[PDB]
């Protein structure tokens, strides 16, 4: 009986093996994935009372992102929150890129004064201008971010107001207009004190 | 001194291969229907002989599950919480553990003592001169029958625990029927809060069910061995369902 | 012999019978056969609103919210509708009637 | 009929408005 | 010890992801102290060991 | 039972607290918050001196 | 072996104090000392509590 | 052969043991952290809990 001994080792190799990745596997359906394109943003703010980590990011109030890291300047005072966004909703539709390309660059030259340049100086800016967009989100330059409440009891969240821009924000850039929430002892000492 | 573990691990590793090459031959080839037509029987004692402990375990859990909620629930909303916590935590938790492990008890243990003691007392062996393959015979409707039963029981467990529940909860603590019975409703899908339950049942039972054959149907023929057989299929099938568990519910509801 | 599988057809048909109960509790979802109408809606804010979240007109329950989606160059949210068309739907004679109405003024107006 | 999109937008509002609605 | 650790871990664990998945729709997360220590103290303890 | 529960409430905050975001101060204190060694502790011992 | 039984048991003991010792600092209560009693009088306790601060 | 018997021997013995302690105490009750302490006065610490942030 000494041949079948090999093969039992074998088989069991194998079938603990598969049984180990299923485990390893199967848990990521909630823990250990980002569920996103991956791409970051900073921002900062005067006061964040109440965010936590996995606080959710909305555009129009659709999921759109996550808070994933809260931390203290101890010498700006101001706090630096990281954001984790999904390309699939932040990102150009190539197509729909083609539109936004052009007609960012329209108004660059005819409402602006890029045809007033050397030929040759504008056609340098429509090609790293337009070039520079396969770096780019649909946030543009002039989107606010604020904190948000969620429920009338819940945890707090982050909200990205975006609208009238031209030009986009790259990935891995920082959004700078932000504005931080109000603390229940100061909405009294504003409005009824 | 120290390499006795070494040599115990590499050992019981081993026979989990076989364990696994066993099984692939019982459900790979089945063609003698003919012969299928007995499992009916061989269900006897798998599922007709085990629903008076799943009966009371199921009714006994249900009024536990009503008077720590209830009395936890007071505090929070019971009028809306014991309809809802008692049919999640049976569904999704209790029905397909509970049962699961009274019946690798029960029909555990049970049955890896039948396949030991055929193996034991040379019974078995006598039909392979015969010419009747004994995983056709022996253990194909074994094995089956352990497949069907457990998910019926699990059910069972549950419809009696929600009886249990509603029993104490709802006639002798004071909650209204109304809000009971709705708050289930609202809150429990059949899509996916009842086949969860099922699936998760389906999983112990092939695994629970596969182990008690495997351990009954040992290589070593000392009458030691068959009190030995029955410790571990309780302690095997035991830890895997709680293992599996935990994998399995933290998929489905995360 | 009979006196043992008369008692294994008895278990399947109590194991029925409970199961049934299973089935009060989870309650009738996910209605209806004329299910088929979908519709879409625009939206500038839907901060709260979810997946199976209900659908009203003058408060019975009509439908259920599928999905919701931004489209990143209008920035618009849009809302997947699903639409229990046997409450919404007429049938014949309800059909004729509203019918009639609309026709008896579309060639009085016009 | 069939499957067209209600032609009407009505969202949400925010604590953020219901506040700056007014001042403080 | 062996078989009564392993099992109590896997308890602690699902006890873990089933109060949470409930806990976010109340949006009430200091329940998972209060309920994983009455769960295991008073039922499962006594219950769970003394059947394995 | 006890060796049980201990592991039992460690795994149950080693995903509730640890994996999940839920900010630990409120796990201990929710414990504290109201179930205690002299009580509830006592009780599921007793229990186990029956079932033992 | 009834060298290694005792020399193993002992852990059982080793575990058993890291653990309960650990169960008392999860949910340790009040130690109270020094105290007395006081009594007062009240026109109304509608839904004061039996164990209240 | 012992080649193999002790390489089995050595994993997973002397990690579960070590295991068993270091995931609980590290959970439980062992910790380090560059900590600084101050002390104030208030007038009235109204329901503040001990372990307030």
């Amino acid at each position: 009986k000494s041949r079948t001994s090999e093969l039992a080792v074998g088989i069991f190799v194998i079938i603990f093996g598969i049984a180990l990745f299923f485990l390893a596997m199967k848990v990521s359906g909630l823990v250990g994935t980002n569920l996103s394109d991956g791409y970051t943003m900073k921002a900062q703010f005067d006061n964040v009372n109440g965010l936590k980590p996995r606080a959710k990011v909305t555009m129009s109030g659709v999921t759109i992102g996550r808070v994933d890291s809260i931390t203290l300047d101890p010498v700006t005072r101001l706090a630096t929150v990281t954001f984790d966004l999904d390309g699939k909703l932040t990102s150009f539709n190539a197509e729909q890129l083609k539109e936004v390309q052009k007609n960012a660059l329209d108004e660059l030259r005819y409402s602006s004064d890029y045809t007033q340049a050397t030929p040759a100086q504008q056609k340098t800016m429509e090609q790293q201008l337009i070039s520079n967009m396969n770096s780019i989100t649909s946030i543009d330059e002039d989107a606010y971010i604020m904190v948000a409440t969620n429920g009338l009891l819940g945890e707090k969240y982050l909200k990205i107001v975006p609208g009238g821009g031209l030009n986009y924000l790259k990935r891995g850039d920082t959004i700078s207009n932000t504005q931080g929430t109000m603390d229940l002892e100061d909405l009294i000492s504003k409005f009824i004190t | 001194t120290i390499a006795w573990l070494g040599r115990l691990v590499i050992e019981r590793i081993r026979g989990i291969g076989v364990a696994a090459l066993m099984l692939l031959q019982i459900i790979f080839s089945l063609p003698s229907a003919g012969g299928f037509g007995r499992f009916v029987y061989q269900m006897h004692r798998v599922g007709v002989m085990s629903l008076l402990i799943i009966t009371v375990s199921g009714l006994f859990i249900g009024l536990v599950l009503g008077l720590q909620g209830y009395s936890i629930l007071v505090n929070v909303g019971s009028e809306s919480m014991l309809g809802t916590m008692v049919s999640l935590t049976l569904l999704r938790e209790l029905a397909p553990v509970v049962a699961a492990l009274l019946f690798a008890g029960r029909a555990g243990s049970a049955l890896t003592a039948e396949i030991g003691s055929m193996k034991q007392s040379e019974q078995l062996a006598s039909m392979e001169m015969i010419g009747v393959d004994p995983l056709k015979q022996i253990v194909s409707p074994r094995l089956w029958a352990g497949i069907v039963s457990l998910p019926m029981l699990t059910v069972i467990f549950a419809a009696i625990g929600i009886v249990g529940g509603k029993l104490v909860g709802v006639d002798f603590l004071g909650v209204d029927e109304g809000s009971f019975w709705s708050g289930m409703q609202n809150n429990v899908q059949f899509g996916h809060d009842v086949v969860n339950g099922i699936i998760k049942s389906i999983v112990f039972a092939l695994l629970c069910t596969w182990i008690a054959v495997f351990q009954g149907y040992a290589c070593d023929p000392t009458p030691e061995g068959i009190a030995t057989a029955m410790t571990r299929t309780v302690v095997y099938s035991s830890l895997c369902v709680l293992g599996f568990d935990f994998v399995l519910t933290a998929v489905m509801f995360g």
